C-alpha cells in the first residue's frame, strides 16, 4: 500500500537526491526560512517532503496531527464548514473545499492564527481564488515572524505573480522509471509479491508516466487479480474513467455526426457527475484522442488548437460541460 | 365538448333522486365523485360552474392547491357536505387543483369521507335493527396520473376535457351587454388573451366603454417562410427581452438542440455554437462581479440558435426538463460525500491527508478501492489467502473510516442488503450496467467482511 | 448513579447562566465527593470548570461515579422551568443514554420532569490550575463587571496591569482609550466591598474583551470574584460557592490570542 | 491621485542593492551571479533577494568554502539548462507530431514552469540571428498568445505543446 | 405612441404664441429633431434655449443642445471607409468629451437597432462591441480598443 | 482651557441623551460664562441647542474658550460610565484632538477617564431665536409626551392649532384621525401641572411625528417644556435646566 511504505524524514528519501540535498540544506537554519511553494507533476511525492522537511524543522511530533472543526459566517446566514488539520507543530488547510467562499476562511483562520513559528501547509493551492489569494499577498508579508507557508500545488499557472514572488519555488521534477522499479522492487520483496520477470515493474512505471501514487496503487490492484503472483503477461489495471475515455474517443473517431454528440454529452455528463474534474477529462481526452493513429498531422494541430481554446474557456468559465461538448463538437467537425 | 358536457350533465341528473327526491337504497350513482382532467384554460372550472347551477346545485368552490390544511380544512368540508346550508338548493363541492395538493390531508380527508359513507351504505342495506353523502362532489385536476389521487380514482368518474367554448360565453356575455361585436374581433381577442378569461373580459370591457420561456425557445427553432426573417428576429429579440429570464431561455436552448432538425454538413454550426454559449457564460459570470450593464447583450445569445438551427421543418413542440438542477443536486450530494471521506482520512490517516487531492481521490482511489471490495472472493480457494486479504480490506476499511450497516429496510426477513457507509457506490459507480454486477458480488462480500469485523471486535 | 436534588433549582439555573453562551458542550461528573463539570470553547482559549460538593445539595446519593455530556444549549432551553424556588433533582443511571430533570413544588401538585438526550465525549478532563500566580486580587463581582462592561466598548482587548498595590484594566481603541485603575482597601463598615490584592512580581497580560464578557456572568453565583494572572498560563477567574465555585480559565492574548 | 509608476528592477538599477544585500550577509559568489539573479528576477527585487537567500544557504549548507555560480543560481530558479532547450529547438526544427508530442510529454514529467519555458524560447528564437523575419513576426505572435492563455490559469502541458505544433508548423 | 413631428409642432407653436418667442422654421425643426418624440424634453430645450439666447435658431439650439448621441454614432458605425468611421469617431466623440462606457453602450443600442443591415452582420457586430464591451469593464476603457472594435466591425462587413 | 466638572454624571448623560439619534455631530464651545453646544440633523429641519451656565457646575475654569467637535455616537457610547452619581469632569487643552471624560467615586476608588476623538467641524453657530413668537405655551413634558406619542401611531405628521385659550394637536392618517385638545388652567395644589397659553395670534403649524419624538425626550431634564410658534420660523421646544436650557428648534412642514 501507498501508505504502508512512506518516507518521514529527509535521509528516508529515495529519489531526487538533488532535491533531498536542497531540502536539508533550506531546514540546516530553520528560523530564516521563507515561505515555500512546491509545484510539479501530480503524484510525484511533495506532500512526503514537505512533511519530512516539517520533521527536520521540527521534532517527530510533527506526524501526531489530528483533525478539527471550524465554522465561519459568511455575508449571509449560511455557515461554513471547514475541517482542519493541525500538528502542534504545524496546521494545514485546504481552501479546495468550498466554492468562492475561499478568501473568508483565508483570511481569518490566517489572521486568528497569526521553534518560534507555526507551519502552514496549503494543499491545493489552484483552487484557491484570485481573491483569496490577493487577500493572502498581504497577509503572507504583514505576519512573517510567525507564520510561514508551505503551499503545495501542481502547476504554478493559475497562482498569481505577487504569490509567486512572495515565496521560494521549489520544483518536483517525477522520478525516473528505474527509481520508481527500484521502489516498487523493495514494496514487492516487503509486501512478499512473486515476480517472475523483474521487467514488469519497469512497464508499471511506462504506465504510470512518472507517477509514484498510482504505480503503487496500480501493483497493488494488479497483485489481487493475479493473487499475490504477478506473471510475466499480467493485465494493467486501468481506472474506469480512463476507459471512459478511450471508449469516448473510439467512439469521436469512428462517428461523427449530432446523433453520436448526443450520446458524446451523455457520457460527459456520467462522467462529472461522479466526481471528475473537467480539465482532466478534457486533458486525457486530447491526449488519447492524438493517439488515434487513424489521424494525421493537420487533424492533429487542429485537436490540439481547439483543445487549448477551450481549456482557455474552461478556465474562465464555471458550466464545465458547455465548453467540453463545444470542443467535442469542434473535434467532430475537424475529423 | 358537447357529448362530454352531456355526460357530466347524466352524471349530476343520477343525484337528482336522492338530493330533491324527484322521480326520474338512495338511487345515487356508483361512483360519489367527478373527476374532471385535461389541458390548462379549456374551460373544466367553468364546465364544473355552468353545470352544476344548470342542475339547480348551489356551487362551493375549493383550491384545493391553496388550502394547506386538510385537517383544519376537513371542517369546511364537512360543513359544506353535511350542514344544510342558508340557500335553498343543494350545494354542489367543486375542488379545483387536486394535483397541486403536496400534502395529501384533502385527499384523504375525501377517502375518509367516502369510506365512511360505503361503510354508512352497507349498515342501510344488510344491517338488521352515520353521515351519508346525499351531495355531488366535482374534483378538477391537470394530470390524471399523479401520485397523490391513486386512493381516489377508485371512487372516481374520471371524464377527459380535450382541446369554442370561451367564444360562446364571451357571446353571451356581448348580447347581455347590447354589444353588437363581429365574431372575428373576438377570434381576435381570444388570441391575444391566450385562454385567459378573466384578461378576455376585462379587454372586452374596455371595448365596451369605448411568453412561457418554453414556448419562446420552441419559436426560436422555428422559422416561418411566409414573414420577413428580419421581422421575426426583432419579434423574437423583443419576447426574449420581455422575460428578464435569458439564462432559463439559453439553457433550455441547449437541452433542445441536439433533438432539432437542421440540415447538417459537418456539424460545425454546433461548434459555432459552443464559442456563443462560452461568451453567454463569461458574461453571467461577470454579472455578479460587475454592475449589471452587460445584461443587454444576453438577449443576443439565444437569437444565434435562430439564425443558426431555425428551420421550417421544425413544427412540433419538443417537451424539455431541468437536467441541471438534478445534476448540481448530484455534484453538491457527491461532493459532500467525498468531504465526509477526505475528513474521515485526516482523522485517521495522520499522512495520508497530506497527499491526497479532491480530485484525485475520486479518479485514482475510490475506484481502486471499490473494485478491491467488489472483488469475487469465491474464486479463491485457497483459506489463508482468503482470510489475509480479508484482514488487509478490514485495515482498509478502517483507514477510511467505512461503515458496513445492514440496511434492514427489506422490511420481509429475506436479505437486508449489506451498504457501505458512506455509500462510495454513489461516486465511482458511473456505469448502469456494472451497477448490477457489482451489487450481487458486494452482497457476499459484504456479509464475510462484516463477519470478520464482528469477530475482530 | 446520579442522584442531586437542590433546594432551589435557582442554583442551578444560575450555575448554567454561566457556561452558556461560551461554550456548547459539557462533560459532567458525578463521584462521592460532589459534582464537576468542564467546558471549553471551540478556539481552546476558555475553560469552564464547576465543582459543587455533597454538602450544596439537601440530598445526594452516590455509590457509582457517572459521567455525562450534553449540549449546553438544550440545558438551558429546559433551565427555565426551576421557578427558582421549585426543588430541582438530577437522575440518570449508570450507563445513560438521557438526564432527567426533575422539578417539583412543594406540595404534590406540579411536577415538570425533562428527559434530556446525553452526547458521548471523550472524558479528558484538564488540570491546569496552578500552584502560585504571580498576582492574586478578589473584588465585588459587579465592580468587576463594570469595568469590564465600560473597556469593553473601546476595544477588542483589554489590558489587566499589575504592580505593587495598583490594578490597572486598559482599553485602546479607535475610538480612543479608557481606564479605570483601582487600589487595595480594606472596608470594616461591610468587607464584602474591600479590594484585595497580593503580588508576587507584577503582571502585564492582555485578553480579549468577548471572553471577559462571558466570565462576568459569575456576579450572580457570588459577591466576589478572585482573579489569578499569571505570565505561565490561562489567567482565573474565580466564583465561590457554598461548597464549590464557578472557575474561568482564560489564556491571554499572545498579541492576538482571546 | 497623483500617478507615482514604480519602474521594474533590472540589474543596472538595482546591482547596487544587490551587491550590499551581499556584502551585509557575507555572500560569496562570482562575477556574474547578482546581475544574472536579477535577470531571472525581470524586475522584481523580492524574488532576486530570496533567490540569494537561497544560494546562500545553499552555499553555507555544503561548506566547502567556495563561492557561488551562475549555474547554481539558475539550477534553483527553475531555468531549463541550455542543452535541454537546444533539443526542443531540434525537435521544433526536425520532427513530426508524433516525436514532438512524446519529448513534450516527456518534458513535462520534469517539473518546469511553462512561463519560463515560453520566455526562454522567445529570448532564443528573437535573439537568434538565423530566423527569417517572416517566421519572427510569427514566432512573436505565437509566444505572445501562449502566454496570454497561460496567464489565465490554464493546463501547461496542452499550451505548450499547442504552441511547439504551432511553431513547428513554420 | 410617440409623438409625430406635427403634434410637437403644433405644440411648439402654440407655446410660441401663448409667450411672444422669437422663432424660425431652422430652429423648431432642429429642437423636434433633438426631441425625439419627447414632449417634455421638446418644450424643456425650447424654454432653455430662449433664456439662454432669447432668439429660437438652429445654430442657437445645436450650440446649447447635443444632436442626438445615438444619430452620430449610427453615422459612425454606417462609414463605408476605416478612416472615416476614425475621424468621426475622434472629432465628434472623443474630442466632445463623450466617455468611452457611453460610446461603446451607445453604439450596442444603435446596433441592436438597426435595419440597414442583414441579421447575421448585426448579430456580429454586436459580438464585437460586446467583446470589446468586457474589456472597457474591467477597466481597460481606451479609444484604442474602441478603434479595434470598428476595425473589426469593417472587416467583419468586408465580406 | 476646557474644565467643567458636574457634580452628577447623571445631569450630562440626560442632556447628551436629548441630542442622542436626532444628530450625529455636536458642536460644543466653552467659554467664560459657561458652555453652549449645537446639532443640526442632516436634513436641516432640526437644531439642538444647549446652554449651561456657570452655575451649574461644582467647579468651572475658563480662561480661554474652546470649540471642540465630535461625534455623539462615540460620545453616548461613553456615556453610561457616570454611575449617575459619579462625578464627572470634561477636559480639554485650547488645540485638542481629544476631549477627555473623567468619572471618579467620592473616594479615591474607581476613577474611569475617556479620552474621546474630535472631529473638525466649521464653527457657525446659529442664532435663530425670534424676539417673539405667535404663541407661547408651557405644560408639563409628560404631558406633552404622552399627546406626542398617541398622534405619532396614526401619522407622520402632527397639526398643532392654536386659538384663543385653545391648543389643539391633531393626526390623521390611514387607519382613522384623532386630536388632542388642551386648555389653559392654574392648579394651585401644585403650578407644575398647570397649562399657560399665550395668543398673540392663532397658529397653525404642522411637523413631522418623528421629529416631534425625537424632542420629547427632554422630559428627563424638565418637568415643564415651553413650546413658541410662529408662521415665520423654526417653532421652539425648551427644556429648563438649572442655569441653562436644552432647546429644539423645529422647522415646520411646507
Ligand atoms: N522518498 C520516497 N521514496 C519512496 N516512495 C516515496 C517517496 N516519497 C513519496 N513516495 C511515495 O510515492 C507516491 C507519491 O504520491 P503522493 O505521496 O500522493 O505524492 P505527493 O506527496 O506529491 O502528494 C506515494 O506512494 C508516496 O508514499
Amino acid at each position: 500500500w501507498v501508505d504502508k511504505y512512506r518516507p518521514k524524514s529527509l535521509n528516508a528519501l529515495s529519489h531526487n537526491e538533488e532535491l533531498t540535498n536542497f531540502l536539508k540544506s533550506l531546514s540546516d537554519q530553520p528560523r530564516d526560512l521563507p515561505h515555500l511553494l512546491l509545484y510539479g507533476p501530480n503524484g510525484t511525492g511533495k506532500k512526503t517532503r514537505c512533511m519530512a522537511l516539517l520533521e527536520s524543522i521540527f521534532g517527530p511530533g510533527v506526524y501526531r496531527l489530528k483533525i478539527d472543526v471550524r465554522q465561519f459566517v459568511t455575508a449571509s446566514n449560511r455557515k461554513l464548514e471547514l475541517n482542519v488539520v493541525s500538528s502542534p507543530y504545524h496546521l494545514e488547510i485546504t481552501p479546495s473545499d468550498m466554492g468562492n467562499n475561499d478568501r473568508i476562511v483565508i483570511q481569518e483562520l490566517l489572521k486568528e492564527v497569526a521553534h518560534r513559528y507555526k507551519c502552514v501547509i496549503i494543499n491545493e493551492a489552484n483552487s484557491l481564488t484570485k481573491d483569496a489569494q490577493a487577500a493572502l499577498r498581504r497577509t503572507m508579508e504583514k505576519y512573517s515572524k510567525n507564520i510561514r507557508l508551505i503551499m503545495v500545488c501542481d502547476s504554478m499557472s493559475p497562482i498569481i505573480a505577487p504569490i509567486k514572488s512572495r515565496c521560494l519555488l521549489i520544483r518536483c521534477p517525477a522520478p525516473s522509471d528505474s527509481e520508481i522499479s527500484t521502489i516498487l522492487s523493495d514494496v514487492v520483496t516487503n509486501e512478499r509479491i512473486q515476480l517472475e520477470t523483474k521487467d514488469i515493474l519497469k512497464r508499471i512505471a511506462q504506465a504510470s508516466n512518472g507517477n509514484l501514487r498510482v504505480s503503487l496503487l496500480m501493483l497493488e490492484s494488479m497483485a489481487l487479480n493475479n493473487e499475490l503472483a504477478l506473471k510475466s503477461s499480467s493485465p494493467i489495471i486501468k481506472p474506469d474513467w480512463i476507459i471512459v475515455i478511450h471508449k469516448l474517443t473510439r467512439k469521436i473517431v469512428k462517428e461523427r455526426s449530432v446523433n453520436s454528440l448526443i450520446e458524446c454529452r451523455a457520457v460527459l455528463y456520467d462522467l462529472l457527475a461522479h466526481c471528475i474534474p473537467a480539465n482532466i477529462i478534457l486533458k486525457e481526452l486530447t491526449f488519447s484522442l492524438l493517439d488515434v493513429e487513424t489521424l494525421n498531422t493537420t487533424n492533429k494541430s487542429s485537436i490540439i488548437e481547439y483543445s487549448s481554446v477551450f481549456d482557455e474557456r474552461l478556465s474562465l468559465g464555471n458550466k464545465a460541460i458547455f465548453h467540453l461538448e463545444g470542443f467535442i463538437a469542434k473535434v467532430m467537425c475537424c475529423l | 365538448n358537447e357529448k362530454t358536457n352531456r355526460r357530466m350533465l347524466g352524471w349530476l341528473r343520477q343525484w337528482t333522486p336522492a338530493v330533491f327526491k324527484e322521480q326520474l337504497p338512495l338511487k345515487r350513482p356508483p361512483k360519489k365523485i367527478l373527476l374532471l382532467h385535461g389541458p390548462p384554460g379549456i374551460g373544466k372550472t367553468s364546465v364544473a360552474h355552468v353545470i352544476a347551477k344548470q342542475s339547480g346545485f348551489s356551487v362551493s368552490e375549493i383550491n384545493a392547491s391553496d388550502e394547506r390544511a386538510g385537517p383544519m380544512v376537513k371542517e369546511k368540508i364537512y360543513n359544506l357536505l353535511f350542514n344544510h346550508t342558508f340557500d335553498t338548493n343543494p350545494v354542489c363541492l367543486v375542488a379545483d387543483e387536486i394535483d397541486g395538493s403536496i400534502e395529501s390531508g384533502f385527499i384523504r380527508i375525501l377517502v375518509d369521507i367516502m369510506q365512511s359513507d360505503i361503510k354508512a351504505t352497507n349498515k342501510l342495506l344488510y344491517g338488521q335493527p352515520s353521515k351519508l353523502l346525499t351531495r355531488p362532489i366535482i374534483c378538477i385536476c391537470n394530470n390524471l396520473y399523479a401520485p397523490s389521487l391513486e386512493k381516489l380514482k377508485p371512487f372516481c368518474e374520471i371524464i377527459a376535457v380535450k382541446r369554442t367554448t370561451l367564444l360562446e360565453r364571451l357571446n353571451l356575455i356581448c348580447h347581455k351587454e347590447n354589444m353588437n361585436i363581429p365574431i372575428k374581433a373576438i377570434n381576435d381577442l381570444i388570441d391575444l388573451a391566450q385562454g385567459d378569461v378573466r384578461n378576455c373580459i376585462n379587454n372586452l370591457q374596455f371595448l365596451a366603454s369605448n411568453i412561457s420561456w418554453f414556448k419562446i425557445v420552441n419559436q426560436l427553432f422555428r422559422k416561418d417562410p411566409h414573414r420577413d426573417i428580419k421581422e421575426q428576429f426583432y419579434e423574437l429579440l423583443n419576447q426574449v427581452e420581455l422575460n428578464g429570464n435569458s439564462d432559463r431561455i439559453l439553457q433550455g436552448c441547449f437541452n433542445i438542440f441536439p433533438y432539432v432538425k437542421y440540415s447538417d454538413n459537418g456539424i460545425r454550426k454546433p461548434a459555432n455554437i459552443s464559442d456563443w454559449l462560452f461568451f453567454h457564460d463569461l458574461m453571467y459570470q461577470s454579472m455578479y462581479a460587475h454592475n449589471g450593464e452587460l445584461l443587454r447583450y444576453s438577449a443576443l445569445v439565444p437569437l444565434v440558435f435562430f439564425q443558426t438551427f431555425g428551420d421550417i421543418a421544425n413544427k412540433d413542440d419538443i417537451r424539455m426538463k431541468n437536467s441541471e438542477y438534478e445534476q448540481r443536486e448530484l455534484k453538491r450530494a457527491n461532493s459532500d460525500i467525498v468531504s465526509l471521506i477526505m475528513r474521515h482520512i485526516s482523522v485517521q490517516s495522520p499522512l495520508m491527508a497530506s497527499f491526497t487531492d479532491r480530485k484525485s481521490l475520486i479518479f485514482e482511489i475510490l475506484p481502486y478501492l471499490d473494485s478491491m471490495i467488489s472483488s469475487d472472493f469465491n474464486k479463491i480457494r485457497n483459506l489463508k489467502l482468503k482470510q489475509a486479504i480479508m484482514e488487509e480490506l478490514v485495515q482498509l476499511l478502517k483507514s477510511f473510516q467505512l461503515n458496513l450497516i445492514q440496511n434492514r429496510s427489506e422490511g420481509f426477513d429475506v436479505r437486508g442488503g449489506l451498504t457501505i457507509d458512506p455509500p462510495i457506490d454513489e461516486v465511482v459507480l458511473l456505469n448502469p450496467k456494472h451497477i448490477n454486477e457489482v451489487q450481487h458480488k458486494r452482497a457476499n462480500n459484504l456479509s464475510s467482511l462484516l463477519a470478520k469485523i464482528e469477530e475482530n471486535r | 448513579m446520579l442522584e442531586a436534588k437542590f433546594e432551589e433549582a435557582s442554583l442551578f439555573k444560575r450555575i448554567i447562566d454561566g457556561f452558556k453562551d461560551c461554550v456548547q458542550l459539557v462533560n459532567f461528573q458525578c463521584k462521592e465527593d460532589g459534582i464537576i463539570a468542564q467546558a471549553v470553547d471551540d478556539s481552546r482559549v476558555l475553560l469552564v470548570s464547576l465543582e459543587i460538593g455533597v454538602e450544596a445539595f439537601q440530598e445526594y446519593r452516590c455509590d457509582h461515579p457517572v459521567t455525562l455530556g450534553m449540549d449546553l444549549t438544550s440545558l438551558s432551553k429546559i433551565l427555565r422551568c426551576g421557578n427558582n424556588t421549585d426543588t430541582l433533582t438530577l437522575i440518570a443511571d449508570n450507563t445513560p443514554d438521557s438526564i432527567i430533570l426533575l422539578f417539583e413544588d412543594t406540595k404534590k401538585d406540579r411536577i415538570a420532569e425533562y428527559s434530556l438526550k446525553l452526547m458521548d465525549i471523550d472524558a479528558d478532563f484538564l488540570k491546569i490550575e496552578e500552584l502560585q500566580y504571580d498576582s492574586t486580587l478578589s473584588l465585588p463581582s459587579s465592580e468587576f463587571s463594570k469595568i469590564v462592561r465600560d473597556l469593553s466598548q473601546l476595544s477588542d482587548s483589554i489590558n489587566i496591569m499589575i504592580t505593587k498595590e495598583t490594578i490597572k484594566f486598559v482599553a485602546d481603541g479607535d475610538i480612543g482609550s479608557g481606564s479605570v485603575i483601582i487600589k487595595p482597601f480594606v472596608d470594616m463598615e461591610h468587607p464584602e466591598t474591600s479590594i484585595k490584592l497580593e503580588m508576587d512580581q507584577p503582571v502585564d497580560l492582555t485578553f480579549g474583551a468577548k471572553y471577559l464578557l462571558d466570565i462576568i456572568k459569575g456576579s450572580s453565583l457570588s459577591d466576589r470574584v478572585g482573579i489569578r494572572l499569571s505570565s505561565e498560563a490561562p489567567a482565573l477567574f474565580q466564583f465561590d460557592l457554598k461548597s464549590g465555585f464557578l472557575q474561568f480559565f482564560l489564556a491571554p492574548k499572545f498579541n492576538d490570542e482571546e | 491621485c497623483s500617478k507615482f509608476r514604480f519602474k521594474a528592477l533590472d540589474a543596472s538599477n538595482a546591482i547596487d542593492r544587490l551587491r550590499f544585500i551581499s556584502e551585509q550577509e557575507n555572500v560569496k559568489c562570482d562575477d556574474g551571479v547578482l546581475e544574472r539573479i536579477l535577470d531571472i528576477s525581470a524586475g522584481d527585487l523580492r524574488r532576486g533577494i530570496t533567490l540569494l537567500q537561497s544560494a546562500s544557504k545553499g552555499a553555507q549548507y555544503l561548506g566547502d568554502g567556495k563561492n557561488i555560480t551562475s549555474t547554481q543560481v539558475e539550477e534553483l530558479a527553475g531555468v531549463v539548462p541550455h542543452d535541454i532547450l537546444i533539443e526542443i529547438v531540434e525537435k521544433v526544427k526536425s520532427g513530426d507530431f508524433d516525436e514532438i508530442k512524446k519529448y513534450v510529454n516527456t518534458f513535462m514529467k520534469s517539473g518546469w514552469s511553462a512561463a519560463s519555458v515560453v520566455n526562454q524560447l522567445h529570448e532564443y528564437y528573437i535573439t537568434n540571428d538565423n530566423f527569417d523575419t517572416n517566421f519572427k513576426n510569427q514566432i512573436s505572435w505565437l509566444l505572445f498568445t501562449t502566454d496570454s492563455r497561460l496567464n489565465n490559469g490554464t493546463n501547461e502541458h496542452i499550451q505548450l505543446l499547442n504552441l511547439l505544433v504551432k511553431i513547428s508548423q513554420l | 405612441s410617440k409623438l409625430s413631428d406635427e403634434d410637437v409642432l403644433k405644440r411648439l407653436l402654440q407655446i410660441i404664441k401663448l409667450e411672444d418667442v422669437k422663432y424660425t422654421n431652422d430652429g423648431l425643426e432642429a429642437i423636434i429633431f433633438t426631441a425625439e418624440g419627447d414632449m417634455r424634453q421638446a418644450i424643456n430645450n425650447l424654454q432653455s434655449t430662449v433664456a439662454g439666447h432669447g432668439l429660437v435658431n438652429a445654430d442657437n439650439v445645436f450650440k446649447i443642445v447635443d444632436s442626438p448621441h445615438p444619430l452620430i454614432v449610427k453615422k459612425m458605425l454606417l462609414a463605408s471607409n476605416l478612416e472615416d468611421s476614425i475621424q468621426i469617431l475622434r472629432t465628434d466623440l472623443w474630442k466632445k468629451g463623450y466617455s468611452s462606457i457611453d460610446i461603446v453602450t451607445t453604439s450596442f443600442r444603435v446596433t441592436k437597432n438597426l435595419a440597414q443591415v442583414k441579421e447575421s452582420v448585426r448579430l456580429e457586430m454586436i459580438k464585437e462591441i460586446g467583446l470589446t464591451h468586457m474589456r472597457i469593464l474591467e477597466g481597460v476603457g481606451t479609444y484604442l480598443q474602441l478603434a479595434s472594435m470598428l476595425a473589426k466591425i469593417h472587416k467583419l462587413n468586408n465580406k
